């Protein structure tokens, strides 16, 4: 009903390269109308007729950025727990990367038939996984599907699943990671449980899974 | 009660609309937006406490009056009182 289209894989130019997208209008964003002279070029980034975008146009044809075409997904789990112990307030073990220097989540590409344990322990650095073998049953499910970026094209997009594991008061899981919590994906210079809000003024993906963490925390008061 | 305040804009608000149109999730987005410092301090059943008051306070209408001082349209307490 509102924002149908998407509007970050429609920026007239390209990210990280000098290639121009196609101009392409709000009416004919879908795949039912027909553009007569649509003709986008093709230029992937160093069978382009297998898949079909599903958001809909984009003006770039190729391979962008990616090591497949079609859907390339990535996982997002949130480790997250109380802040104090009366339950005032709760927290997330979020990352802060050293180059963009902005709260951002812990989550990392998901491959194709990917097992979670292993992919939790590239994308947490795991040493010590027993605590996350007991914590294996925990909570996910928050969010699933497509995602807009910038990267997205006519045959390549970015698909995402986002998952919460909220621990109980104590978070006897915790300690031993926050134990293990250090400079280690040598990305994220500090890394620590900050504090979690309603925030909608977040990561675009992010802000919409905090709103909906508060959504159900919230709403039974 | 005066037109201008932190309490006495809430029920300056509420005032306008029937009883039967108040609801809890209402007295939380007035209590988040009127008392913007000291909000996170409330519990939950403070807070269920005072939305039972709000609507036995606007359950008798003929006992209750918001008013505002304006000296251009010749109006001041003496006003409101009587």
């Amino acid at each position: 009903d509102e924002e149908a289209p998407h509007m970050f894989a429609r920026q007239l130019q390209y990210p990280d390269s000098t290639v121009r997208r196609f101009p392409v209008p709000e009416e004919k964003v879908s795949w039912e109308v027909n553009f007569s002279p649509y003709q986008p070029p093709v230029y992937n980034q160093q069978a382009l007729d297998k898949h079909r975008n599903p958001g809909g146009r984009t003006g770039i044809r190729g391979k962008g950025a990616l090591n497949t075409l079609g859907p390339n997904h990535i996982l997002h789990p949130i480790f997250t727990r109380w802040r104090d112990a009366e339950h005032k307030v709760l927290e997330f073990l979020a990352v802060w990367e050293d180059a963009e220097k902005r709260w951002a989540l812990l989550g990392g590409p998901a491959q194709p038939d990917e097992p979670l344990a292993q992919v939790l322990e590239r994308i947490l650095g795991k040493k010590l996984n027993e605590k996350t073998k007991t914590l294996l049953k925990a909570g996910e499910e928050v969010y699933k599907g497509y995602v807009d970026d910038s990267r997205n094209t006519d045959n390549a997009w970015v698909e995402t699943s986002i998952i919460t594991l909220h621990c109980d008061k104590n978070t006897p899981l915790m300690a031993d990671l926050n134990h293990m919590v250090e400079s280690s994906l040598s990305s994220h210079q500090p890394l620590q449980w900050r504090e979690v809000s309603s925030d909608a003024c977040r990561c675009s993906y992010q802000r919409e899974a905090l709103r909906q963490i508060a959504h159900h925390h919230n709403t039974y008061f | 009660l005066e037109g201008s305040g932190r309490l006495a804009d809430v029920i300056a608000h509420v005032a306008s609309v029937p009883v039967s149109k108040v609801t809890m999730a209402l007295i939380n987005r007035l209590l988040k937006r009127f008392f913007m410092q000291e909000y996170k301090n409330f519990t939950e059943l403070q807070i269920i406490e005072w939305t039972k008051k709000i609507q036995d306070i606007l359950r008798m209408p003929h006992l209750l009056t918001v008013f505002r001082i304006d000296e251009d349209k010749n109006y001041d307490v003496d006003v409101a009182i009587l």
